[PDB]
RNA sequence: UGAAGAGUUUGAUCAUGGCUCAGAUUGAACGCUGGCGGCAGGCCUAACACAUGCAAGUCGAACGGUAACAGGAAGAAGCUUGCUUCUUUGCUGACGAGUGGCGGACGGGUGAGUAAUGUCUGGGAAACUGCCUGAUGGAGGGGGAUAACUACUGGAAACGGUAGCUAAUACCGCAUAACGUCGCAAGACCAAAGAGGGGGACCUUCGGGCCUCUUGCCAUCGGAUGUGCCCAGAUGGGAUUAGCUAGUAGGUGGGGUAACGGCUCACCUAGGCGACGAUCCCUAGCUGGUCUGAGAGGAUGACCAGCCACACUGGAACUGAGACACGGUCCAGACUCCUACGGGAGGCAGCAGUGGGGAAUAUUGCACAAUGGGCGCAAGCCUGAUGCAGCCAUGCCGCGUGUAUGAAGAAGGCCUUCGGGUUGUAAAGUACUUUCAGCGGGGAGGAAGGGAGUAAAGUUAAUACCUUUGCUCAUUGACGUUACCCGCAGAAGAAGCACCGGCUAACUCCGUGCCAGCAGCCGCGGUAAUACGGAGGGUGCAAGCGUUAAUCGGAAUUACUGGGCGUAAAGCGCACGCAGGCGGUUUGUUAAGUCAGAUGUGAAAUCCCCGGGCUCAACCUGGGAACUGCAUCUGAUACUGGC
């Protein structure tokens, strides 16, 4: 099932950008022209505690697009290999192949990243890959197959991720379309605006 | 009697066969006296794939048992 | 080596026979508390050196009739 | 009624008569033995062992008997025999 | 492989005390609703009951034969005069029926019974078994049977009988032989079968000699696995179930049996059992496990493995290596079906389907193509085993219902003294890409193993079987319109359910009006319940979601981990005391308990921890860990126990 709901009225919900509707541009944006609070700021009441892990818990898992009880499968392997749940559920929302793709700079939104995955379009290995819950493996190439790789919304997708600093933790070239991941997202550069210290008190219980 | 035999594993479309010292009387998958090892038809990536103690085989041909022809060919994929 | 018991003659109203107490005298596995925990064995002896309240020493040995596995080797406290 | 088994019941039915014949035969021959023991007669139950012995190791050529029962058959009499041979 | 919190006693608060919620498993069931695939599960109920069909066959390399198909021949002919359908001949291959041996105790199924000396953990010593494996030995002769078949016959039928013919690896006498047994020894008993594939050289009444291989028969004892006997430990509860038994307790003897033993008959002595719960009843198969908890623990042992008991009631014996023989045999009881009235027959708890039952569980299915098992040495045959599809969200897991852009923000709605808000960048417009689907095209893997040729001083006696790292070829598909890819438009065909005032995240507005309708607590509702129905927006989950049932996690409210008895559950009114438990010090001793060292046992699967395999996961699988203990060995020697 797909969830369907708004782009950019959750990014404001929360007052925190999803990259949903806004990754390109400054300017001539349709972003509701920044909605100041009108009337409606003065009539919000307080969220609870137990409505403050909601918020955080869909947050985590909206931004990257991906199933509930994945992103519980996430959390038990985030638990194992002194990983902190706090830490490694992250880079494993991160390392997925529908994220990979986003990261390399194929697809200016999320999902028209995963739009690549779930069209066959990507190959990993040489191999066509159809799943999104992928977990790429270190030091392995990551491609786009022969029959996508004339597509000119990616080649313009590249011409704006040339302009973009990368993840350390992978390349890409913007000519052949393919790029090495070379370890699991690392703490040395992945970082997020989230509430680390709260994402600990989910699933428990 | 007492018999060398491929014991029937990995479910549907890629079997996967642990070779056993096992009696062949009554049921099919009875118990089984002594595990020998694991045998892979599928490709694995890894020189260890499939596993064999050919001495220990040699101690059960040492206790007079039988062999089966596709234990003879299992011998002939860890290359004799 | 085999299976050796001290205990105590109950019964000597039989003639060829004794019926003698045995206990297990250890700690409950979930309590801690002592347990006496007495069983009874109806075991052999034609010698009649022995009759109740003497402390008997007996050995586990073969079947000689129905239930009956146990034979006496010699009075422990000798008090008669 | 529903395997077709119907030959094996026979088989069986006529090995049952046989078999009982088999015991038959050898047991006459011991009745003969036990009734020497009460003829108090010169040797008489030694010669009716020295006919006995190939009547049950006949019977214990193919099975029968042949476990324990014919080394017992061979046995269980042979010191009360000796006495009045 | 590791550790909770929150609703709730009131006018307050703090104890003490019970109640409650977020979670989860399931052969579930019901309703709204339902896109693809794989993997698993799928009559628990009425131990009530069946019409129909299937399910277990097979070997001619044991063979009297020939119901058929090839090939030859003969012939009735057929005619087309050179061959053949015939349709007979058993010759060769081969093979329906029978003889003969094996399989049926495999394959499976039910969980009624059983708190079980059954089952689980671990040990004891005394026996029995086919294939297999080891050791030491044997291969002569005769008498005739007996299906089938032939001619007769009892009967309504099931189901057989009379008389004769016929073979063997089917039967029975005589013989022969220890490893076996009797006779202190001379001596003697008791067995049986071969079959088929190949032949160099040499000889031959060219019949056989001679060579040889694979696989069989008999002799009497070991080994493995299997089976039987004994035992210690472990298993659910209740006494408002208290008395039990006297074939019972101990013993001896006969009889039987594979060993042992009350297994069984007869007799002698006079007990035995219960308090640690016998007797009685209820519930229940047990275990590895399944699910759950940080763990102790709790519930539950389908399907899958390791054992058991059972197959309409009860008793019984026989057959085989193995059967207290589920589809074998006998007999009565019940139930039924058939009857020609004379009598007979039968077992859906194997796979389907049906009647009855029930909340409820599939096709009166496809193939034998791979795998095991069966016959067969191998070719070949059989297989609702096994492989699979059909039907069923019943569970697991992945995955589809496109991606981007598009306005003071249109048409349509909902909130709104009407400022604006919200549906909504949603739509329309445009761009842009087609996965899955549909249809057409191409089409893997599961088809190896065996077989043919080639090669090998294979072993043997170099081209019988069989073996061989290889090479070369004709071959085998239920699933199936497979997987996978290509091609063609075209975003095209693909979404619900419950809830939104507190615990409880989502917000209002309308209707209902103490009536209806909700609820776990709160209690709501007597015409502003955002608490009952609906609408707009929203929340959450989603091919599901809600509801019910059972049982768990919250639960430190059964108590060691981790409580109570003055006043908030309760110290017995008091003393005495049997049965049971505890008990100062010092020097030895034995080494049970204890501690140490070490080995065996602790199945697979499953879990945990760490990895690997198709694009992932489901699924499958390697590693590490544990199974606290139990059994046994060798040490230590403080303290307890024994002395």
């Amino acid at each position: 099932a797909r969830y369907l709901g708004p782009k950019l009225k959750l990014s404001r919900r929360e007052g925190t950008d999803l990259f949903l509707k806004s990754g390109v541009r400054a300017i001539d944006t349709k972003c509701k022209i920044e909605q100041a609070p009108g009337q409606h700021g003065a009539r919000k009441p307080r969220l609870s505690d137990y409505g403050v892990q909601l918020r955080e818990k869909q947050k985590v898992r909206r931004i990257y697009g991906v199933l509930e009880r994945q992103f519980r499968n996430y959390y038990k392997e985030a638990a194992r290999l002194k990983g902190n749940t706090g830490e490694n559920l992250l880079a494993l929302l991160e390392g997925r192949l529908d994220n990979v793709v986003y990261r390399m700079g194929f697809g200016a939104t999320r999902a028209e990243a995963r739009q690549l995955v779930s069209h066959k379009a990507i190959m990993v290995n040489g191999r066509v890959v159809n799943i999104a819950s992928y977990q790429v493996s270190p030091n392995d190439v990551v491609s786009i197959r022969e029959k996508a790789k004339k597509q000119s919304r990616v080649k313009a997708a590249l011409e704006l991720a040339e302009q973009r600093e990368k993840p350390t933790w992978l390349e890409v070239d913007a000519g052949k379309m393919e790029g090495t991941f070379k370890r699991k997202p690392e703490r040395s550069d992945l970082s997020a605006d989230i509430n680390e210290h709260l994402i600990v008190e989910l699933y428990s219980k | 009697m007492v018999t060398i035999r491929l014991a029937r594993h990995g479910a549907k479309k890629r079997p996967f066969y642990q070779v056993v010292v096992a009696d062949s009387r009554n049921a099919r998958n009875g118990r089984f006296i002594e595990r020998v090892g694991f045998f892979n038809p599928i490709a694995s990536e890894k020189e260890e794939g499939t596993r064999l103690d050919l001495d220990r085989i040699a101690h059960w041909v040492g206790q007079g048992a039988t062999i089966s022809d596709r234990v003879a060919a299992l011998i002939k994929e860890v290359n004799k | 080596k085999i299976r050796t018991l001290q205990g105590r003659v109950v019964s000597d109203k039989m003639e060829k026979s004794i019926v003698v107490a045995i206990e297990r005298f250890v700690k409950h596995p979930i309590y801690g508390k002592f347990i006496k925990r007495t069983t009874k064995l109806h075991v052999h002896d034609e010698n009649n050196e022995c009759g109740i309240g003497d402390v008997v020493e007996i050995r586990e040995c073969r079947p000689l009739s129905k239930t009956k596995s146990w034979t006496l080797v010699r009075v422990v406290e000798k008090a008669v | 009624n529903i395997k077709s088994a119907k030959k094996r019941a026979i088989q069986s039915e006529k090995a049952r008569k046989h078999n009982a014949s088999r015991r038959s035969m050898m047991r006459t021959f011991i009745k003969k033995v036990y009734a020497a023991i009460e003829a108090g007669d010169k040797a008489a139950a030694q010669k009716a062992f020295n006919e006995m012995q190939p009547i049950v190791d006949r019977q214990a050529a193919k099975g029968l008997i042949h476990k324990n029962k014919a080394a017992r058959h061979k046995a269980n009499l042979t010191a009360q025999i000796n006495k009045l041979a």
